[PDB]
DNA sequence: TTTTTTTTTTTTTCTAATGCGAGCACTGCTAGCAGTGCTCGCATTAGATTT
């Protein structure tokens, strides 16, 4: 049947094993049609997509070829459903036919779940107006014209499920701890039970530092000092994740002894991990979420954060407006219409970034970018911006200038090498200029750059390099996996070097002081010349450089630019095609879900 | 399955486990059985496309499996291994001279065939077991005259004059090596002169290896086997080399002596008896027989000192705020809980290899689980029949009708329990433990506290253990402030019960076991709740609230405890375990009597309030 | 071209397995009910035909009819049953009356417990017969309990319902035996056809194979080529012999002109039994033979001890208990007049046995005892010979009574072992030959395991802090405190350790293991420590093994993962894998009965000879056929004639463990009772072989115990009761240890020479 | 074609044999009752090899 031509996609690299196993094991001996159905339901939902509307299904080239085979169907609806292998809830079924959408069993129900915790389950907590306003005015001066982060905070108080959404540098973390400050401040004698999660440790360790700097710095008495949350966690180990079982330390049965929560860069939690964070939270807990919408998504199949910031362009609830003019003491913008009060009102989005300023190329870059327009693009790149720099890349004489410039981006830290200084100078010089490609391996990828920019150090004389020895004085590292240890998280760079007493490498710890470990007692790393795009995100550096390949690969899109572009502090250069950069700005990032369907009805 | 004429059950095989993991993969085992096949939860994420790939590697190992059942003619064999090589094999640097080798020697074996002419049909497990043969016959010996020492078999028509030949394995029966004739073969019936047998070449060989030595000959044979301490005996040859030296020389100053007792004399200063281990003392004494090897030298010499007693007093302070999990895992036992949290040292061994058979019968930890779930879902008055479907499309129960007549049996044992457990059960929910026990701080969560008390139940027997767990949580709740007693209901009617009490004695016995808590992370408390509770056992009354003290009692004790400790065949006693070994690897009357002591102390109350 | 396996333990499962999934699945739930209340499963079904798989088949008496199948035997049963319950419901009125009016003692038959009785039955009898469980007051309403008690001289209740209660309980009702039969069929011929598929061979197999081989037709030509290779055979130790053994033998050297056979065996010590021998077919052989010779005068041991076993096997007449077996007086040699054994000045009698005091003694506590005064005894011995007091003396010669002399004779592995626990509580050296343990079982195993685990990933602290934490690198509780602070300790560790792992990669398994025993001086502190030369010695056996298990594999992972394999399923079947030697100064040496046939022992201990068993199985042999009969039923018949060959085998062991010593051996007697109740009555003594030959098997007490074994007591036989030893550790004098030195050396061998080509020179 | 996490423990045989305790019917002694003979039931304890 359908067996022996799907065995052909996976000679072209169309449909992986894995869709086509559970095609023939679930589909069974079905008509062609419900196996064409499940295997491209299956590929969809290995790209990180997590529905299949019917209409996706009306003519992949493989259905283009199996056209004929399956025939005509006058509706896929009744051809579905009628196999055992779908239903629509009332019997447990692989597949799920939702309207005019198609769901794997294990997703439909996260999905329902994330729905129903956005729509029905959040309420509106009321307390004085009067207080709370005094309590903002204390802890924002300006009055004069609209405060974003005051909007915010009025949100994620009055609301017990709030999500802020921003950019980077737009001072997220100063309006969070500004919202801790006067939900503490609010409940005096009621016990404020306070928990901070984050979907990575490197994150974590920065929210640690962030929340409690910023809150040492705000006024507040010993009581309120005395709640301020001890330590920030992973959110695996908030729900007491164990390594090889799926089962949960706090199941749907056992809820989270907690009063608020904040999740920092929700921008990477993903579906599965969110609606198991939703079944262990108790009725009575305020939960808030950090991260940018316009980040690159989740790793795994899902986008939450995406899809919720999604309805946020339409503007607050009209009488909500009204309700935070009434707070803020200001004047709110109102969103014209009514299609969600819920999610709209719980949402706040920051347009304010504090860090650069409009006139900067890099806002103005970032912000052609995340509009899509190639034409903005190339007029920011043309204008004169002295932050902002660009280099062609066809020809490997255009690579040997990249890695030219790559030597000056490079310059004071192998300087300070050179010169025999302490570690933290080195350190804190290191961070200064990075490059970021979007591949792993090739000719660009961390794996080929790292080699090249190595035989490059080692024919113009910059550090020695020993074949035998791989530890020569001065290569950076990162590390691959987490060690409780150690005290290092992935994610964390350290530089190798020889103070006198033997080769170690040194970290730099979120306290400020420097830690020396063995080569032999660090864990799985890798050489950190140039870093992933996605690994590089939480970081900031003073001067970033982003590499695209000339080729086109799905992996490369708009997200991906944006994320590259804002990574940087100041200083930004580009090394890309004028057309693949065009053509990849002007293709956005979709993934297919429910919930656009759903907040609706 | 079928193929083997057995009968088809469906379950315990690649493709019941695949299906399995993919159904996991698609729908969460919550939701329940599709086509009476649970799905396997664990394979949800990204990992699961391992998954694919394995179902890509079977599928490829059946097409094959059938492909070669079916006697083919030689022709048709021969582009079947190079077929299999690139499909199942993809090559390296390192694996392609052996891919080159397999396929040299099968392409060689075909075409000797083929030129012979054969047309019938050949099975696989011919040309198998041939090209198993002809693979291992290789020998590499370009390396004989490298430049090092020489080691090699005696191989004949090798001559070569050498200075110092050395000879092993020199055993009775080892050598000369006997191949005998195949039986039917005509020329052993009348031998002529100038055939060979392997007998006589080894004869030979042994002549030729004397001859060529120029100025040393070193023979050496096993005498006394090392396992048994029995006695071998050295080869023919050897012994008729010795019995010629020996009558042909005799040592200075045996000139009187005659024959037999010169010639005993020289074949015994000639053969030199080793030690049986290379510590020995007697190879580091002076002489031609000293040996070279300085490592074992300290060793012989016995200036090792003896390992110290493990046991040591180390320095500890109990911090402000204790959780109520760490004392629960410190009482469960307190000598894992020193190895494991005092000075962090786990020993995981190693975990079980995955079973031969299907489950023919459940025991151990598997029916443990599936009685806990049985006993949750009665108590709770829920449906068994759904349960069952569900234990039966995972597989856990056995095939068919035995797996009805283990869940109804099963069903009894666990309804009598659940009766039991409904007759006192109400609504309960947790509670928040805030306590200060000689300035130190207790934070903790209950969980079902039910207004009448603490109520418990586990499937499982009487055991001290789990008395002392309750009794932690009694006096806990007591302590905290609440009307109520406590209450366990264990497998074959067992039955642990405490009464309330007053909030001052539940402080005391709180403090008395924060202190033993201190004490261990101080020193390892030796508490054997099991061996010591047999004991305490024997010797308390509860009638008089007071310990007997007559011998005839300290002996009855004694036994109990030893019998505790040690354990029938059947059943492990509390003695075998990793953490007790490393302490002490024999036991003492006086770690006995400490033991006793300590464990005395610490459960008296426990066993003085059980109702 | 044929393959050998020692083992065949794994077939044999997978061929039960395989009958099992065949044939107890398809049945259906009801008969699979009374199939699940025999046997659990396939495991414990094993069990029981375990002995009757191997060797010959046992001829089973009255087998079932071949056609019969499961269901109709379960048919026959219902029905049965079916019309004994409709019995019981017609007359479930009448036997109130007819018991009533009957004359029968009430005392014994209370009417309330009547009543209790027919209120059961009748609930019984009602219910559908889904199981053949049947309830315990049809025993009661039996015509011959009924018929037991009665008055006398009265009125006897008979009803036709009482026969047929009688006729049912008269014979359980099970499906046992069609389904071993079945089983104990197709697992044989399965395990066969396997092997012949692998083209393997068994023992078993090698001589059923050969018996097969002659006794077909062509045999006769491979007879004359087993006739003609060797014209005569001698056969020893023939007393054990299987019937397939001899009719080998018969079809071979009966009558066939030049080509002699000559038979030397003892049928008093036929002890292997339980291996598949057989006396019976040991005596068809004496009769089929006319031929007989003797040898009249023992050369073993001292004239004393061969006048003490003739006077302790001439106490009764037919003391072996058959009549093919006569004993007959033995008389020393001349050379051995001279043996004496003298201790502390005074000669010992040559055999002496220790009665233990008390009326009823229990198992444990006899074999605790007797374990206890063995070890003092030993310890005394070894104390006396130590100064040159004790001697074992040939006429003038002597010498002093070494550990390596003095044996313990035992008849099972958990004796031995309580033996050997009780002799180094004195601080004996002791060794059990018969040891078939494995050293992965051991905890140096696991140890060496946690030591290559953490030295092939020294990046983890946990699995390192383990392998240090363990007893081979003996570090104490302060010095992990002290390491797991000091972050430079642990470093210098570490770097050990990552220098093992190179080494390791490099030179192998035994270079990494020596350093790190030179380096950790782990050999120095286990022979200074009290029994860590048994260590050492296990964990240079445990290196030996990993280095020839790497050889082979090439990964460096592979040698882990398989140490772990095998410490997870250790085979003790295995010779590689048998516990070497303690140490090869003087051990006392436990060894069992069967191992110390044909063997010598100057000094040898019995403490455990009067325990015995009962035999509960039935399988015998025919007294007219002389072949073996298994009775897959429980009639009492089969087990007393299984029992009396039992006893039969008994005396023959008692005899082989007697007849083993040279010039002393001790041996224990107690008044052993192996029935809980009735303690004060008579002893079990006369069931057990010595007693038997001491009580001329006649049941006596404790008394007249000790009053015959004062009789028998003479110059050459004394006695003296058993006493608690003293709890004192034997003391051996300590030697000075002379220098000790190694050499070295002044010259180094050079590598110059070699032979390279252009690839070598360049590389 | 890109990737984030987390650490802990859970169980243990079964059959058999007896000693005593409570209840009861009979019966002999001085119609009831104490002894006696008996019996069933619950708890307690013992034991399970050898190339």
């Amino acid at each position: 049947k359908l067996q022996k031509q799907l065995l052909e996609a996976v000679e072209h690299k169309q449909l992986r094993p894995l869709d086509v196993q559970f095609a023939l094991t679930v589909a069974g001996d079905e008509h062609p049609a419900v196996t064409l159905a499940a295997a491209l339901l299956s590929h969809d939902a290995g790209e990180g997509h997590v529905c299949l509307p019917l209409s996706r299904l009306e003519n992949h080239p493989l259905l283009a070829t199996c056209v004929s085979e399956i025939g005509e169907l006058q509706n896929w609806e009744e051809c579905l459903l009628a196999s055992q292998a779908v239903s629509r809830g009332d019997e447990p079924t692989p597949m799920i036919l939702c309207g005019d959408r198609l769901y794997l069993n294990r997703m439909w129900c996260n999905e329902r779940t994330v729905a129903r915790f956005f729509n029905e389950v959040n309420h509106a907590i009321e307390v004085d107006e009067a207080l709370l306003a005094q309590t903002l005015d204390k802890l924002f001066p300006v009055s004069d014209e609209i405060n974003w982060q005051k909007v915010a905070a009025a949100v994620a108080l009055t609301r017990r499920i709030s999500v802020i959404s921003g950019g980077p540098g737009t001072g997220k973390t100063t309006t969070v701890a500004k919202l801790l400050a006067a939900l503490i401040q609010m409940a005096d004698g009621e016990r404020c039970r306070i928990r901070l999660a984050a979907p990575t440790g490197k994150a974590a360790a920065r929210l640690t530092e962030s929340l409690g700097k910023a809150l040492r710095q705000l006024p507040l008495t010993d009581e309120q000092k005395k709640r301020i949350p001890e330590d920030a966690s992973t959110l695996h180990r908030l729900l007491g994740a164990q390594p090889g079982s799926q089962r949960l330390r706090h199941h749907a049965g056992n809820p989270l002894h907690l009063d608020v929560l904040v999740v920092d860069e929700a921008s990477m939690i993903d579906l599965p991990m969110m609606s198991r964070l939703i079944d262990a939270l108790p009725d009575h807990a305020r939960v808030i979420f950090l991260g940018d919408r316009d980040q690159l998504a989740s790793v795994e199949a899902g986008a939450v954060l995406g899809d919720i910031c999604a309805y946020a362009n339409a503007g607050f609830t009209a009488e909500r407006a009204r309700q935070l003019s009434r707070l803020t003491g200001t004047h709110v913008p109102a969103g014209t219409g009514t299609e969600a009060a819920s999610l709209r009102d719980s949402l706040c989005l920051l347009q304010k970034s504090y860090r650069f300023g409009s006139d900067s190329g890099i806002g103005q870059l970032a912000a052609a970018i995340n509009r899509g327009d190639k034409t903005a693009v190339k007029t920011v790149f043309q204008q004169d911006f002295t932050d902002i720099e660009k280099r062609l890349l066809q020809s490997g004489e255009d690579y040997i200038a990249m890695l030219e410039e790559a030597l000056a981006g490079y310059g004071r830290y192998l300087d300070l090498l050179q010169a025999r200084a302490e570690p933290d100078l080195i350190i804190q010089a290191f961070n200064e200029y990075q490059l970021l490609c979007a591949l792993r391996e090739g000719p660009f990828g961390v794996a080929g750059l790292n080699e090249r920019i190595e035989q490059f150090m080692q024919q113009k004389r910059k550090i020695h390099r020993h074949p035998h020895s791989r530890w020569y004085e001065g290569r950076p590292v990162m590390i691959a996996r987490n060690d409780s240890a150690l005290g290092l998280f992935n994610g964390d760079i350290g530089i190798a070097l020889d103070r006198g007493q033997g080769t170690r490498v040194w970290f730099a710890m979120p306290d400020g002081n420097i830690k020396s470990v063995q080569p032999s007692r660090l864990p799985e790393h890798e050489t950190t010349w140039a870093m992933t795009v996605h690994k590089s995100q939480g970081s900031e550096f003073d001067h970033a450089a982003l590499i695209l390949p000339s080729q086109r690969t799905p992996v490369v899109t708009r997200e991906l630019v944006y994320t590259a572009v804002t990574r940087a502090r100041r200083r930004l250069s580009l090394y890309a095609d004028e057309r693949i950069l065009s053509a990849a700005i002007a293709t956005r990032t979709e993934r297919r879900s429910g919930l656009a369907a759903l907040f609706s009805s | 399955v079928r193929e083997l004429e057995l009968p088809a059950t469906g379950q315990h095989t690649w493709r019941f486990g695949l299906t399995r993991m993919l159904l996991g993969y698609a729908m969460e085992s919550a939701q329940g059985e599709w086509q009476s096949v649970l799905p396997y939860d664990e394979s949800s994420g990204l990992i699961a496309e391992l998954v694919g790939h394995l179902a890509s590697l079977l599928m490829q190992l059946n097409i094959w499996r059938r492909g070669l059942a079916q006697e083919r003619p030689l022709e048709e064999w021969l582009p079947v291994c190079r077929d299999m090589l690139n499909a199942f094999f993809l090559p390296d640097a390192e694996t392609e001279a052996a891919m080159t080798l397999i396929e040299q020697q099968w392409q060689a074996i075909i075409a000797e065939g083929l030129g012979a002419q054969y047309g019938d049909a050949v099975p696989l497990s011919l040309l198998r077991d041939e090209l198993a043969q002809r693979l291992d016959q290789e020998r590499i010996s370009q390396r004989f005259l490298a430049g090092p020492v020489n080691i090699c078999t005696l191989m004949p028509m090798r001559s070569i004059p050498f200075k110092v030949v050395c000879l092993l394995g020199m055993n009775d029966g080892v050598y000369p090596r006997q191949l005998a004739p195949l039986g039917f073969d005509l020329m052993s019936q009348k031998p002529k002169r100038g055939d060979r047998s392997r007998r006589d070449d080894d004869r030979y060989l042994f002549l030729e290896a004397l001859i060529s030595a120029q100025q040393k000959l070193y023979i050496s044979y096993i005498g006394r086997s090392i396992q048994d301490n029995s006695e071998r005996f050295p080869s023919v040859l050897v012994q008729e080399l010795i019995d010629y030296i020996g009558q042909s020389h005799y040592l200075p100053g045996d000139e009187a002596l005659n024959c037999d007792e010169s010639e005993a004399r020289v074949k015994a200063h000639l053969t030199c008896l080793h030690t049986r281990m290379p510590f020995d003392p007697q190879n580091y004494q002076p002489g031609e027989r000293q040996s070279y090897a300085r490592e074992w030298l300290p060793a012989a010499s016995q200036a090792g000192k003896a390992h110290s007693e493990f046991v040591q007093p180390l320095p500890f302070t109990l911090p402000e705020t204790v959780p109520l999990e760490t004392l629960q895992r410190f009482w469960a036992h307190p000598v894992r809980a020193f190895f494991q949290m005092r000075l962090q040292v786990n020993f995981r061994t190693e975990d079980s290899e995955i079973p031969d058979t299907e489950p023919f019968i459940l025991e151990g930890l598997s029916r443990y689980q599936i009685n806990q779930q049985l006993l949750n879902a009665l108590v709770e008055q829920d449906d068994a029949e759904r349960l069952f479907r569900r234990f039966r499309a995972a597989g856990d129960l056995p095939y068919g009708a035995f797996g009805e007549i283990f869940w109804e049996t099963q069903c009894q044992e666990m309804q009598q329990l659940a009766d039991r457990v409904i007759a006192c059960r109400q609504p309960g929910q947790s509670m928040e433990i805030d306590l200060a026990c000689n300035g130190v701080q207790i934070t903790g969560w209950l969980p079902q506290v039910q207004p009448d008390g603490l109520l418990r139940w586990r499937p499982s027997l009487l055991s001290v253990a789990q008395g002392m767990q309750l009794w932690l949580e009694h006096l806990v709740y007591c302590a905290s402030g609440g009307n109520g007693e406590s209450r366990l209901f264990l497998r074959k009617d067992g039955e642990w019960r405490f009464p309330p009490l007053a909030a001052e004695q539940a402080l005391h016995y709180l403090s008395q076991l924060i202190e033993g808590y201190r004490e261990g992370m101080s020193a390892p408390l030796l508490v054997l709740p099991e061996s010591g509770g047999a004991w305490l056992k024997t010797c308390y009354d509860a009638q008089n609230d007071a310990m007997l003290d007559d011998d005839s009692t300290l002996q009855k004790a004694r036994t109990k405890f030893l019998q505790a400790y040690e354990g029938n065949m059947m059943v492990r006693g509390e003695g075998d375990d990793i953490w007790y070994q490393r302490l002490w690897r024999q036991l003492t009357p006086e770690t006995m009597e400490a033991i006793v002591e300590q464990s005395q102390r610490f459960l008296l109350p426990l066993f003085r309030f059980n109702q | 071209e044929q393959q050998l396996i020692e083992d065949e333990s794994l077939l044999r499962y997978q061929a039960c397995a395989d009958f099992w999934r065949r044939h107890c699945y398809p049945l259906p739930r009801e008969i699979a009910q009374v199939v699940f209340e025999t046997w659990k499963g396939p495991q414990a079904l094993l069990r029981d035909i375990n002995r009757y798989l191997q060797g010959e088949a046992p001829v089973i008496k009255a087998p079932p009819p071949d056609d019969e199948t499961l269901a109709s035997r379960h048919a026959q049963i219902v029905a049965r049953i079916d019309t004994v319950k409709q019995q019981w419901r017609d007359a479930v009125g009448e036997l109130d009356a007819l018991i009533e009016s009957s004359g029968i003692d009430r005392r014994k038959f209370n009417r309330s417990n009547q009543a209790k009785w027919i209120d059961k039955i009748s609930a019984w009898a009602e219910e559908e017969t889904n199981s053949y469980q049947l309830p315990e007051s049809l025993e009661k309403f039996s015509q011959r309990f009924l018929e037991d008690r009665t008055k006398a001289g009265g009125e006897t209740p008979r009803h036709p319902l009482f026969e047929a209660i009688d006729q049912l309980l008269a014979e359980p009702l099970s499906i046992r035996d069609l389904v071993i039969t079945r089983a104990l069929a197709e697992i044989r011929e399965t395990v066969a056809r396997e092997k012949r598929r692998r083209g393997e061979l068994g023992f078993d197999d090698m001589l059923s194979r050969l018996d097969s081989a002659l006794r077909s037709e062509s045999g006769e030509v491979l007879a004359a080529a087993i006739r003609t290779r060797f014209p005569v055979a001698m056969i020893d130790e023939f007393q054990d012999t299987d019937p397939q053994q001899y009719r080998i033998f018969r079809r071979i050297w009966h009558h066939q002109p030049e080509t002699a056979l000559l038979l030397i065996g003892d049928p008093k010590q036929a002890i292997y039994a339980f291996r598949g021998a057989d006396i019976f077919t040991y005596m068809k052989a004496r009769s089929e033979v006319h031929a007989h010779y003797t040898l009249d005068t023992n050369w073993r041991s001292a004239p004393g001890m061969v006048n003490s076993v003739n006077k302790l096997f001439s106490q009764t007449d037919d003391a072996f208990m058959f009549r093919e077996i006569p004993f007959i007086p033995v008389k020393s040699a001349g050379k051995n007049q001279a043996l004496r054994f003298v201790f502390k000045g005074e000669t010992q009698p040559a055999m002496k046995m220790w009665l233990m005091e008390g009326e009823s003694c229990g198992v444990g506590d006899y074999q605790s005892t007797m374990a206890q005064v063995c070890a003092a005894q030993i310890r005394d011995w070894l104390q006396a010979g130590q100064r040159g007091e004790a001697l074992l003396m040939n006429g003038d010669d002597a010498r002093p009574v070494r550990a390596s002399d003095i044996s313990v004779l035992v008849r099972s592995r958990q004796e031995a072992a309580q033996v050997r626990d009780a002799l180094t509580l004195l601080e004996i050296p002791s060794v059990y030959l018969s040891n078939r343990d494995s050293v992965f079982e051991t905890l140096e195993a696991q140890e060496m395991l946690w030591l290559l685990q953490a030295v092939m990933t020294p990046e983890r602290e946990n699995t390192l802090r383990s392998a240090l934490a363990t007893s081979m690198m003996g570090l104490n509780a302060l010095d992990i405190e002290t390491l797991n602070n000091d972050e430079h300790a642990w470093d210098v560790v570490v770097e050990e350790f990552d220098g093992y792992r190179q080494i390791w990669r490099k030179r192998g398994v035994m270079p990494m293991l020596r350093a790190l025993m030179s380096a950790r001086n782990i050999a120095e502190n286990l022979l200074a420590t009290a029994g860590g030369e048994r260590r050492l010695t296990d964990i240079l056996h445990i290196s030996e093994l990993l280095q020839e298990a790497g050889t082979q594999l090439e990964s460096e992972h592979a040698l882990v993962r398989w140490l772990s394999q095998h410490i997870l399923e250790p085979d003790s079947n295995a010779s590689s894998q048998q516990m070497r030697l303690e140490s090869d100064k003087h051990l006392v040496q436990i060894v069992t009965i069967h191992k110390s046939k044909g063997l010598e022992y100057p000094l040898v201990w019995l403490p455990f000879i009067t325990n015995f068993r009962v035999q509960e199985q039935a399988f015998y042999h025919d007294r007219h056929s002389f072949e073996a009969v298994l009775d897959l039923n429980a009639a009492p018949e089969s087990v007393d004639l299984a029992e009396a060959e039992r006893l039969a085998e008994d005396l023959r062991l008692l005899y082989v463990a007697l007849t083993r010593s040279v010039w002393h051996c001790s041996l224990g007697v107690a008044p052993l009772v192996r029935r809980r109740g009735d303690k004060k009555g008579d002893t079990d003594v006369h069931q057990s072989a010595l007693g038997r030959l001491l009580q001329k098997g006649e049941p006596q007490d404790a008394a007249g115990l000790r009053t015959c074994i004062e009789a028998l007591c003479d110059d050459d036989i004394a006695w003296q009761t058993a006493q608690t030893g003293d709890n004192q550790p034997w003391q051996v004098n300590d030697v000075s240890t002379a220098e000790l030195n190694a050499k070295t050396l002044q010259r180094l061998p050079g590598d110059n020479w070699r032979v390279t080509s252009y690839s070598g020179l360049q590389q």
